[PDB]
């Protein structure tokens, strides 16, 4: 049972800021970290495989970092196409276990 | 690939919940996992359980034995089934296939547990 | 301590070698036949990292497989139709003048013959229609009397292309390009596999390619070594320009019996006004499209040069002019107005005038036939164009100020352009290796 | 390592991969130089049947050779054929963990006949021998 | 044993009867696997082709899993393997004498693809610590 | 012995020789079993297909008879079965190396199916010794 | 219509080829090898 | 000689009208049928 | 199978008796045991011999050499052939089938040996 | 079997050699021994090194090293190079083929060393 643990639900930004998400493991276990994107209505995407990759088809302004138990997603410059929810997760050890999430406001 | 779920959307307390996921343009005996993922009201997943390629099963404990997760493979087609169901399990369940750095997510299905 | 030979048993092995393929379909029709076996709709694509093969495409005989078996799969859907040997009776042709005008004076001929009923000693008087492209003088007769009888192939078929999968059997695989930026030939540093491929329109075309598949990120330019002029230049669109084309005659059709279950449909009498088919264009689109590509061709040569546009250098209309096959009616289209054109360095419709050709010599084989029935009613066609087949013309002083013409008419580069990323491979699972060593005597 | 992070390696997908990391892919090669056409008039009927038998005998021809040299029923066996130090002038670090085995086949494709000639012959070189000592 | 009791078993004779007076008769059930048109135009030149080459790649694909699994050419292989105990709680008296094995099949007609696959994953192993302790 | 004068035996040469000297040439025999039409209308349509798959369907009943007898992979194997003398009641000093294989065959072709049949009940007999001890 | 075949407006008819004959000889089916 | 092998202590499910022993047979005189037809020549003049 | 005995209802004592044993329905040549068995006056029954598919031969050694026993194999028929009678060799002659644990007997026919 | 010597007639001195022995009639991969013996001015035979069907080299040792034997089996053509040539070597070339008591040698070709 590993816990995930994220800074903030609602988050109040504006166009063209740096913004930077963190996400707290219970343990420090490995660097094999994905980001998943989720918009209204739709299912969550795949955004960042091993915390530091990309993916095919995502902009270059996505960047991720981090190692042990802290692990950072920053996005630049922040456009109206990424309102969406983001998630934290880890895919180690079964079972699975989801983060809580993180709605963006403009 | 396509993943298609289908089912009644509407459940009585206590009684068993059946879903079905057809699955197109990929074969369930070859490889990769094939999961069942919910969504619950106010955008909070929780996993399941999964497949192996082989058949072979696995389950989040905190579903005690309340799944049963089975397969049709002349049809291409594997099955949920959730015993003893509550209100508080009302939520929108995708059918999942995950592996080798290619993840893929039905449109998802809605149910509603109440009497 | 010295080093022993070892046997390894399923290694990956690679050598580049050609045979046979094999068909596939997804859920009668003249392509298909009802006969391909029906594939399972996952083509696993498993990515290759660390290994870079060198493709050759006009090279590949996966091209010379796709020519060669729809021959093969044209005369066996022509076999149960019905013989048009009793066509090459003479005529007595008069010009058409029900509200036609001067535009399509003598194109139609009102024409009348002796073709025999099913009963052998009885007879009839039947008037058609045929185009001024199919008949020819002696009053008049059909231009293939001095050549093989014809078909009329089965119209309850279709000749809309249904994509058809081809993939080989055990022990051989397919490998897969897919750079961005791919030229024809040289190494790929992006190699996959694919068990069989997608899906590939066997539609056919003489200069414009229709209804293929799109370039990744700009206009690809796909040629051998250049300075040959009697070599096409195979140029790939980034961007779908619509064209389209109809046919503004509301034809009728005339089932008249040549003989015992044998039926022949002539062309019926012309309702409404006598019009030309004509294929429309964006001259804004085609100006954007024409734009790339010389910006694509300029890198291959002087950026100071003077690219020069033009139409074909002439001859029979099979290989001068267009064609396409949709709606089941030909079209032989004048693209003289897609091609009028200079550049230098630093008006919603282009009216192609059509011509329509009912018999038709289909491909560079001369025996044979293809006699489209009418079809009744008009004729929608709405497509994209993907690709371009270019010949540059000789006598080019200096090697400065040369001019592009179109042209093509092999069969061959209008698949190369869907064939190109791929190539067929021979494995051999046997092998060796240097590790240490002793049989248990 | 499990989840998205398990592997499964597909088919053909050590081609990339070292040498001593396609020791362990034996398996899924071999599995696929039979089937795919398991599921079913001149065109297309002989195409077939051509094809068939041509993926059938080459199977046959390097299953028949394997057991000539007396490796029938392995996939990694090794014999006592001695291969000198003129076919390869490297180590077996040189070899195993740095390099894959494509362009491993391209140096030694000169010399293809005369290893498998040499296994051919010791086999039936110590198919005497047994006698002699069984006796 | 003799008289009534005799043997006359002939092809598939020990279809019916018990595990361990079946295990006995694997033997005569093997030879009638190619055999049949051994003595000898579009009817028949695909009819009998197509069905022919459909006995050679099915022998072949039986024999192949056979040599993946590392004993190949044994009517009785009993490899190093353990099984789940979820798949049949039924112990040896229970199984070789009591039941025919066309319903035992149908028992293990699910976790058929479990027990395919766990046997080729423990034969690379294998071969991987014969080879260390070889060398 | 150089030269001219090396020996390049080839197919089907050892057909004359005595029991001894074709021992040795059984590699080269059972080369030539698959191969020769490695390299490629109604006429030879059906004759060529059915050339091939008559061959390999003779092929692979050697190989599944053998293999039914424990001898799969080997070329010279032998088993421990008894026969009885009065098919041949010859010496090994007369017999193995004065005479040819040609003339050996019509000897004991009255009782080749009686030999063969006595090779399946010898070698399942070991493996149900085996599973007797080894359990 | 004076008179005509019933088949005449469909496709004409063969005579059967009288040197063979429409007997029965019964015949077996049999399974290949594996079946 | 037609070898029959009685075999008893076992069941089988028949189904009959599904089997492909009636379908196959049934496109295959068809077939035994049209091929004989092809060395006779047409009465394609007596439709006089 | 069926089995149907022939032959003369009466012979001469010290002449031989001959019997046909016709079988229909299967094969005599990859076969079981095929015996005759009599019933004398009184119902005792009394095995004489047996033959193989193989051809081989074996009969009760109280009958010495008196019983010759043979088979026409184009016909599916077997026979028996019985030297030197007695009147204490009067019964009614069976040709039976036995094996696998089935057993099919013949009608039987009737024998006097008398003068 | 039939072969035929081809290459360049004249060699400049100190350069290097090059000769195709094309054969056709019988295939480099199967058996005996393939040659390369010249003839010298005054009818004199040397023989240089041979090859086997299975890719062995082997050389006049009075030659040393001043010989590399190939071949390219796709074209069933096998190739001489010569290094470090001298007018004393200037001789005709042929590819004989030998074992089994036949003996087959191609045409020849006649080359100078000469600047
Ligand atoms: C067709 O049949 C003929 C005759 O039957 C074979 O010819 C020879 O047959 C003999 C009889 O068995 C073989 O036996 C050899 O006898 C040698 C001594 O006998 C004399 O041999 C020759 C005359 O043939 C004289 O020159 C010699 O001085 C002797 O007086 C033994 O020495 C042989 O043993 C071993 O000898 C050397 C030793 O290294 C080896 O090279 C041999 O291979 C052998 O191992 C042997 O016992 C004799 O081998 C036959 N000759 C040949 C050349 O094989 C034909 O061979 C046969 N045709 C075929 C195709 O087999
Ligand atoms: C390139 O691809 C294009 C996209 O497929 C091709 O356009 C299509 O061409 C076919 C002719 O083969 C047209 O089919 C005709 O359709 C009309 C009317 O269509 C109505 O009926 C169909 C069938 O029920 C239905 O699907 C439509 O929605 C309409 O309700 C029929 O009367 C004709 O008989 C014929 O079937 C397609 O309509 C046409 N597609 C479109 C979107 O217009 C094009 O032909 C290809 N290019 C070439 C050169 O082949
Ligand atoms: C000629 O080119 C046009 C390009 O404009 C082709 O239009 C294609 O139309 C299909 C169906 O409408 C599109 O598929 C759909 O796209 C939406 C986009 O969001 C997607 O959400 C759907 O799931 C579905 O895939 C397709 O995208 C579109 N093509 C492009 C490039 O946008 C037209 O089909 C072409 N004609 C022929 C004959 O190829
Ligand atoms: C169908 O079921 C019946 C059982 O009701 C089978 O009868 C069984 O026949 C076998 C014949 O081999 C008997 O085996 C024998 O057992 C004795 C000991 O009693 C042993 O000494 C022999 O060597 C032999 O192994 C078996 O006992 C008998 N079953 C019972 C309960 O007595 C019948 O054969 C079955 N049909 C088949 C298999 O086709
Ligand atoms: C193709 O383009 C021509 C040229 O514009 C179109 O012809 C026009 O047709 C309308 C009838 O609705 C007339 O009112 C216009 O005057 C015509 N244009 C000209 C320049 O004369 C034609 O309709 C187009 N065809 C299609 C199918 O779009
Ligand atoms: C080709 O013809 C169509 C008429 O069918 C023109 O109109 C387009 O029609 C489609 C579907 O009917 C619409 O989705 C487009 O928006 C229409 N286009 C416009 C500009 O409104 C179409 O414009 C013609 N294209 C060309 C290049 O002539
Ligand atoms: C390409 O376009 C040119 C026009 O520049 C055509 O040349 C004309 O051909 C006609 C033949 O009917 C002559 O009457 C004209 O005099 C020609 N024009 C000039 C300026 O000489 C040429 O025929 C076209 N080619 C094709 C294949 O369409
Ligand atoms: C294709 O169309 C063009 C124009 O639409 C034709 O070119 C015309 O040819 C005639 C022939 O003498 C000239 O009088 C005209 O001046 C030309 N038009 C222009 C704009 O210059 C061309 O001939 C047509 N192609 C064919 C093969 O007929
Ligand atoms: C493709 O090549 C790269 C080389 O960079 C391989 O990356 C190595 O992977 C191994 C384990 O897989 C690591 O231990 C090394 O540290 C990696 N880096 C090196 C050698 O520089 C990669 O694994 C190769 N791809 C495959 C599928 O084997
Ligand atoms: C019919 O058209 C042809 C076409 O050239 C012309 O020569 C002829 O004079 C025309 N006849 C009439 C009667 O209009
Ligand atoms: C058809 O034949 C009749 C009789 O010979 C003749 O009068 C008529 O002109 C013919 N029709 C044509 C179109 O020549
Ligand atoms: C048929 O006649 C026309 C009329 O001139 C001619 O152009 C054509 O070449 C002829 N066809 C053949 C095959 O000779
Ligand atoms: C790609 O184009 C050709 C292949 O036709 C090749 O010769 C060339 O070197 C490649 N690169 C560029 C920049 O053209
Ligand atoms: C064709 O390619 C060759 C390369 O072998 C090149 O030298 C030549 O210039 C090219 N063009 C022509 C016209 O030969
Ligand atoms: C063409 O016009 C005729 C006139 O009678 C009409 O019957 C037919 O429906 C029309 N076809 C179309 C496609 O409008
Ligand atoms: C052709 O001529 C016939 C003669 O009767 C007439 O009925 C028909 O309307 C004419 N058709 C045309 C298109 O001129
Ligand atoms: C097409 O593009 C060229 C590019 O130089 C330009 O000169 C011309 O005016 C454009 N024509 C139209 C109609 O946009
Ligand atoms: C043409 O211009 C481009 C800049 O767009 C430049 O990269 C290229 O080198 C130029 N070509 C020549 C031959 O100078
Ligand atoms: C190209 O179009 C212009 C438009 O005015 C026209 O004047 C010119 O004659 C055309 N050229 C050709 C070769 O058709
Ligand atoms: C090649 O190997 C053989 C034995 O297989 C050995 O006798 C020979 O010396 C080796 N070659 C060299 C150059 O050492
Ligand atoms: C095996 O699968 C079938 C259908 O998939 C099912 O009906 C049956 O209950 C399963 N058996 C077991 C023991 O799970
Ligand atoms: C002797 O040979 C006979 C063949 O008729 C055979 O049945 C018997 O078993 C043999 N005896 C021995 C002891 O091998
Ligand atoms: C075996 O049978 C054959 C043919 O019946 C016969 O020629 C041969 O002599 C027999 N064998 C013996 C040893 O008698
Ligand atoms: C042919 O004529 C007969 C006679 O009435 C009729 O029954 C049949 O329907 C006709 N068939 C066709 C295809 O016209
Ligand atoms: C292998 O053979 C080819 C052609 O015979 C030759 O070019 C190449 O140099 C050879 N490789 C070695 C390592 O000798």
């Amino acid at each position: 049972d590993i816990v995930m643990t994220q800074s903030h639900r609602f988050m109040s930004t504006s166009v063209g800021d740096r913004v930077s998400i963190t996400c707290k493991a219970s343990q420090s276990v490995d660097t094999a970290v994905a980001w998943y994107q989720q918009k209204p209505g739709q299912s969550p995407k795949l955004l960042i495989y091993w915390a530091s990759t990309r993916h095919p088809g995502v902009p270059d302004r996505f960047t991720g970092s981090g190692s042990g138990t802290d692990f950072i997603l920053t996005i630049s410059n922040v456009q109206s196409e990424d309102l969406a929810d983001y998630f934290c997760h880890q895919f180690d050890r079964y079972p699975l276990t989801f983060g809580d999430g993180t709605k963006l406001e403009l | 690939v396509q993943l298609q779920e289908s089912g009644p959307g509407l459940v009585k307390p206590s009684q068993s919940l059946s879903l079905t996921c057809s699955v197109t343009g990929y074969s369930i005996t070859s490889a990769y996992y094939w999961n069942w993922i919910r969504q619950f009201p106010g955008k909070k997943l929780e996993w399941m359980g999964y497949l192996l390629y082989d058949g072979s099963t696995g389950y989040n404990p905190s579903l005690k034995n309340r799944i049963s997760i089975t397969r049709d493979t002349s049809k291409n087609q594997f099955f949920l089934k959730l015993n003893s169901v509550t209100p508080e399990d009302t939520a929108t369940y995708y059918c999942s296939r995950e592996g080798n750095n290619r993840s893929y997510w039905g449109q998802g299905t809605t149910l509603i547990v109440s009497s | 301590e010295n080093l022993w030979v070892t046997v390894y048993y399923g290694v990956p092995v690679w050598k580049d070698a050609e045979t046979t393929l094999f068909c596939a379909s997804d859920a009668h029709n003249v392509w298909a036949t009802h006969a391909c076996v029906p594939t399972d709709p996952n083509p696993q694509e498993i990515h290759l990292e660390n290994v870079t093969e060198e493709f050759n495409m006009w090279k590949n005989n996966m091209v010379e497989q796709m020519h060669t078996d729809i021959i093969s799969l044209w005369d066996q859907s022509l076999k149960p139709c019905v013989k048009l040997t009793p066509l090459c009776v003479t005529l007595q042709c008069t010009n058409v003048t029900n509200n036609i005008t001067d535009d399509m004076r003598g194109e139609l001929k009102n024409c009348s013959f002796n073709m025999t009923t099913e009963l052998r000693d009885k007879k009839q008087k039947v008037y058609s229609l045929f185009y001024r492209l199919d008949v020819v003088q002696i009053e008049y007769r059909l231009i293939n009397c001095n050549t093989s009888a014809c078909t009329q192939a089965c119209p309850k078929v279709s000749f809309e292309p249904i994509p058809i999968h081809y993939c080989a059997p055990a022990g051989f695989a397919i490998l897969k390009c897919k750079d961005k930026k791919f030229n024809g030939t040289g190494p790929c540093p992006s190699v996959s596999t694919v068990q069989c491929t997608h899906g590939i329109k066997p539609v056919v075309s003489t200069q414009l390619l229709l209804n293929g598949s799109l370039a990744e990120e700009e206009v690809m330019i796909r040629s051998e070594n250049i300075t040959n002029n009697a070599k096409n230049i195979l140029v790939q669109f980034n961007t779908p320009v619509q064209i389209n084309c109809t046919r503004p005659n509301n034809n009728t059709r005339k089932s008249i019996r040549i003989g015992p279950g044998q039926a022949f449909y002539a062309t019926g009498d012309i309702i409404g006004d006598i019009r030309q088919a004509h294929c429309n264009v964006s001259k804004a689109t085609w100006n954007e499209t024409l734009g790339k590509v010389v910006k694509q061709l300029r890198k291959h040569f002087g950026n100071n040069t003077i690219i020069r546009f033009a139409n074909s250098s002439g001859g029979d209309l099979e290989v001068t002019t267009h064609s396409f096959n949709c709606g089941g009616e030909f079209f032989y289209c004048n693209t003289s107005g897609l091609f009028n054109s200079t550049w230098i360095s630093n008006n919603d419709s282009i009216t192609l005038p059509c011509r329509i050709k009912q018999i038709i010599n289909m491909w560079q084989r001369i025996g044979q036939c293809m006699y489209a029935p009418p079809i009744q009613g008009v004729i929608r066609c709405v497509s994209n164009i993907t690709g371009l087949i270019l010949t540059r013309d000789g006598g080019s002083t200096n090697s400065t100020t040369e001019t592009f013409r179109p042209g093509g008419g092999d069969m061959r580069d209008n698949w190369r352009s869907e064939l190109y990323k791929y190539k067929v491979v021979k494995i051999e699972p046997l092998g060796v290796a240097p590790t240490r060593c002793k049989r248990r005597v | 390592a499990v989840g998205i992070g398990a592997v499964f390696l597909g088919f053909l997908g050590a081609a990339g991969s070292t040498m001593g990391a396609a020791s362990m892919t034996l398996t899924v090669q071999a599995r696929n130089l039979l089937s795919g056409i398991v599921q079913q008039l001149t065109v297309w009927g002989i195409k077939q049947l051509q094809a068939r038998v041509l993926a059938v005998e080459r199977y046959l021809r390097d299953q028949q050779l394997l057991g000539i040299w007396g490796c029938s029923g392995k996939l990694i066996c090794c014999t006592n054929v001695p291969w000198n130090s003129s076919w390869s002038n490297r180590n077996l670090s040189e070899i195993w963990d740095n390099m894959t085995w494509l362009q491993w086949d391209k140096e030694i494709s000169n010399y293809t006949q005369i290893i498998y000639g040499l296994l051919e012959e010791s086999q039936n070189q110590q198919e005497k021998n047994e006698q002699d000592l069984l006796a």
